[PDB]
DNA sequence: TGCGAAATTCCATGACA
DNA sequence: ATTGTCATGGAATTTCGCA
DNA sequence: TGCGAAATTCCATGACA
DNA sequence: ATTGTCATGGAATTTCGCA
């Protein structure tokens, strides 16, 4: 009343423009605007009005305002609408984002073979000799790949396979996703005994294991072709596929993974013979030159409406396995640390510290 | 003539019979002639079948131009000759009762016998689990003639498991007592 | 021999450049090129060589050629490589496309309400009063939506629901996807009795039902918000959601679906009162003007490497539910007729005529 | 005064009891005062419960400012008054024993009674299935006073089911014989 | 110092649950 | 406490063979 | 005929199994 | 015989209030 009382008798109040006539009718303050006659409610009623309008269908900014504007007018209406949108917990956790993640990082290729392994499971596949899964191990520098058939994606099967592989050489780092076989304490114990550092992808983000994921595509693609018009007896083909892909050229690199690992082809079909007259030491010198000069891609352009995380920003983590008719986002959390433009630590909805990809985050709307 | 290279010649031979270790009785030894790099495969018998199974694992990593062996039954069989022909592998045999390979390979096969013997005593049924660390030891062993280890000659890099503490390789006097007790 | 015999003694043959010396060695014709000494095989051996190289890992153009080039050289090698790629059935049906579909059509909004209904099922949902599914019916012109809970996505439940809906008005056209409830002869019989034309989406392409699919998003989104912190008792909320969405403003249109259907708000909260002093006939005249002047989007720009179908072109249909380690594409088929830039008729792998979206087609590579 | 509009006033009343048709005995008639548009809902009883269930379906499509009815028990109950207050619907009652609405609505309720009677005879237990085609007929009937049908006044368009062949609506002499036979 | 054709490089597209 | 990847085949660009 | 702020329009983003 | 759609909230652009 107090603010609107002075308006009726004729005095100026900031926010209310002077050129329109404000009057009283049916016990309510009104104003004649170009759209029509609108009611000016008192300051103390506006939060309730904005909420009643929003809660009809939990609409966003413009759709909520268009409801209010049918009856009411007051100064800076969208400011009060946006204030309620940022306080509505149901909208914040249910609505989708409309800001894309920032552009992807292209991390440096590991300098040497056995610097970093990328491991992952494929499966379940059709039963072949009692086996359902395939452990795939990809050397990061070379792309050289080892395949191991298993009956389950277990820690015990991972350890048995890697004991065979590590007969050739021990890696510095093994990178894996957060599958159960790789996160168990038995596997961490196995890695510490051998001086192997275990590196883990952020959760629910197979991009981060992209080296081995992309190899899984090639493995399945070749197996599919070899099994056309045949029963899917893939167990006997894993050695053939392993050898075939390890000796397949990458057109952008001009080398096979075998060549990047050994510096010379073995007795396979169409073996390259360019280094026949060189000694092995001369051959290994050319190999060190080839390894350092390989093509490496750069971060692509950001999309026109991307976001990058800032310390202290309110963000929301995606729900992992969201049930039917349940929100797709967790409640707002705060960015503690920015590890890189695509990776952050957050103070989670539970209270724990959690390391996540921004692909599984949205910035909370309306600040 | 052309310089010697990895995968030019694999030298294969069986060691055994050994005491049982998780079902296995023999070891198929494969040594690359140029590098000295060693692969070890446990088998239940010195048969063509067991040789083909073990070498199918190795030849899915790398195929040699030549395999060299003595005139053992598993290597002179027509099945093994057919297996080698399918993969373009020439087979090469030493004269009966006169086994010969190369100085580097002879000394490598010597190292393998003595390193296995030294780890067998005390735990003679648990050598299957130790075959990985045996290979790593053998393949990161400094070569007197060449400047480099087998790992370095095969991959062209330093290893993440260098074996600087060179094991004595001879049996200690207490290990001779426990070795002489059984057989 | 015949062609290569004249080359050795010194005569010129087209394809073989003169400035290099061709010679014989180890019973094979060879040539000294900047890369090294390569073997020139006779014409009759080259198809076998290209096939042996391709079949190692069923590689594409450059990766296959890099194998051949290690040992051999002859004129126009990639031409012989591409010839074998287009003949390899396994590669054609297993490999992915690298050409995007042409840009989407934005078909005209139906001129009048009840000109075209879009219907579809949501579900299964969590059991609520014994009900698992929701039939969603969207009027194309207005966006006005009817919701009906069902126990199964059946023809019998569709008929019962639409008998209730068609008490208000009969539509000219009902558009649906090819789900079992809508393709059965019982449903076609029900539509012919009432003079309703049944229109069907191309298979496995819910874009084509995009009007009702997009409404399904809004229905589930609002239900999710209303059920936050509660058991998912969605049966009692369907009437509330129906009314809430039918009276929600579209910011780009400036109207609610209720307003586009009736031309005046009913006794709902925040009812628009701009046409209070108009008669109904004056109101309906303004409604006809509003319906014709609604914003309509246009076809977006084509991506830089899109394809559009041509009559007689070899194309391949996507496999619908492809089993593990089986090809993702059917064998090549021919485009009989181009219904629009995004829709074609093809002579199928079986022999039948089939109407499909180009989103479920790739152009066969290598002609 | 403001011109009359759709959803200003719904006129409701019960017709029945009718012969059983798939469990239902009564019909709740709802007529929009301005347009003459008719909604028909079958119910098992003329109760507040059945009225609330049927009108909850209608009011999920459109809510009237006023509902008009006679002083029937289902409409004068405090439960129905509470239902109407929750939705901002004013209830309006005619005087007991003096039912009044409007000429357009009176003649529409007349049409509904006579159209139901004419289709009841011959198939008196199968009127539940015919309620859709009854509504379409009623709502695409040409108005003498106004130029347009109820469908045209509500939606502002022509219908896809115009009823040009105007049914006679009176009973034929043979239909009077079968109607007089039962009850 | 320039032309037509072949060879090479470019790079958008799509799929790794 | 961490991060996409790369085979594919038309198109764009460069190199080749010859003059 | 021009300024600062508010109001409106624009439109990339993402999800409908 | 057929075809994407549109709510969302920051940003870009236009309009408003006043002079
Ligand atoms: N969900 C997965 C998963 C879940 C639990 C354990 N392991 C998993 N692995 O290994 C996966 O590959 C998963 C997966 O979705 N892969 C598909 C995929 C999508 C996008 C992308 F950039 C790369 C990419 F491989
Ligand atoms: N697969 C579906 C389906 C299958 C059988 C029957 N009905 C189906 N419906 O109704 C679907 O909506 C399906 C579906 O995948 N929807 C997701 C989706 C994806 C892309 C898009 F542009 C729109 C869009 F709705
Ligand atoms: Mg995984
Ligand atoms: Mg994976
Ligand atoms: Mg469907
Ligand atoms: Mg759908
Ligand atoms: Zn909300
Ligand atoms: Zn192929």
């Amino acid at each position: 009343d107090a603010e609107l009382d002075q308006l009726l008798q004729g005095h100026y109040i900031k926010g209310y423009p002077k050129q329109y006539t404000y009057f009283l009718e049916d016990g309510k303050v009104k104003v004649s605007r170009p759209e029509g006659v609108k009611i000016i409610p008192p300051q103390s009623d506006r939060q309730k009005i904005v909420l009643q309008a929003h809660n009809l269908a939990h609409t966003g900014r413009e759709a909520t305002l268009l409801k209010i504007a049918n009856l009411y007018w007051w100064p800076n209406m969208r400011k009060d609408v946006v204030k309620q949108l940022g306080r509505c917990q149901q909208c914040l956790i249910t609505n989708a984002s409309n800001k894309a993640s920032g552009p992807i990082l292209r991390p440096d290729r590991p300098q040497k073979p056995f610097d970093k392994f990328f491991i992952d499971y494929i499966g379940p596949l059709p039963p072949s000799q009692g086996y359902l899964y395939v452990l795939v191990v990809v050397d990061g520098m070379t792309g050289f790949t080892w395949l191991y058939p298993t009956k389950a994606p277990s820690t015990s099967a991972t350890v048995k396979s890697l004991n065979v592989l590590t007969s050739i050489a021990i890696p510095k780092v093994i990178h894996s996703d957060q599958g159960a076989a790789f996160t168990s304490s038995t596997f961490a114990e196995w890695a510490k005994e051998r001086g192997i550092h275990l590196e883990f992808s952020t959760p629910y983000h197979p991009q981060s294991s992209g080296k081995v994921e992309r190899k899984n595509s090639d493995i399945k693609r070749l197996l599919t072709k070899l099994l056309v018009g045949r029963p899917t007896k893939w167990y006997d083909l894993l050695p053939v596929v392993q050898l075939a892909l390890n000796n397949t050229y990458s057109p952008v690199l001009k080398y096979t993974p075998h060549q990047l690992l050994f510096g010379i082809d073995s007795n396979t079909p169409f073996a390259n013979q360019d280094t026949l007259d060189l000694t092995r030491e001369e051959e290994l010198s050319l190999l060190q030159e080839i390894r350092t000069s390989l093509y490496h891609p750069s971060t692509p352009p950001a999309s026109s409406r991307s976001w990058s995380p800032v310390v202290g920003q309110l963000v929301q983590e995606r729900v992992a396995r969201p049930a039917s008719l349940r929100p797709r986002w967790h409640k707002p959390s705060t960015v503690l640390k920015v590890l890189n433009p695509r990776t952050v630590v957050i103070l989670d909805h539970l209270g724990n510290n959690r390391t996540v990809s921004i692909d599984n985050l949205k910035p909370t709307s309306h600040q | 003539d052309r310089p010697q290279k990895p995968f030019d010649k694999f030298f294969i031979d069986y060691i055994g019979p050994l005491p049982p270790s998780q079902g296995y009785l023999y070891v198929l030894v494969v040594v690359d002639g140029m590098t000295g790099f060693t692969w070890l495969y446990p088998t239940k018998a010195p048969s063509t079948s067991a040789t083909v199974k073990s070498l199918n694992v190795l030849t899915s990593i790398a195929i040699p131009k030549v395999i060299h062996s003595d005139q053992g039954a598993a290597f002179t069989s027509s099945t093994f000759a057919e297996w080698a022909k399918e993969r373009g592998i020439h087979l090469e045999f030493s004269t009966p009762y006169h086994p010969q390979s190369s100085g580097k390979v002879e000394r490598k096969n010597s190292d393998i016998k003595r390193l296995l013997t030294k780890l067998l005593v005390g735990r003679p049924t648990k050598w299957y689990d130790l075959l990985p660390v045996v290979q790593l030891a053998l393949n990161n062993t400094y070569s007197p003639v060449l400047k480099y280890t087998p790992h370095q000659l095969l991959f062209g890099i330093d290893s993440n498991t260098p074996f600087a503490n060179q094991d004595t390789l001879d049996l200690t006097r207490e290990e001779e007592l426990s070795l002489l007790q059984e057989i």
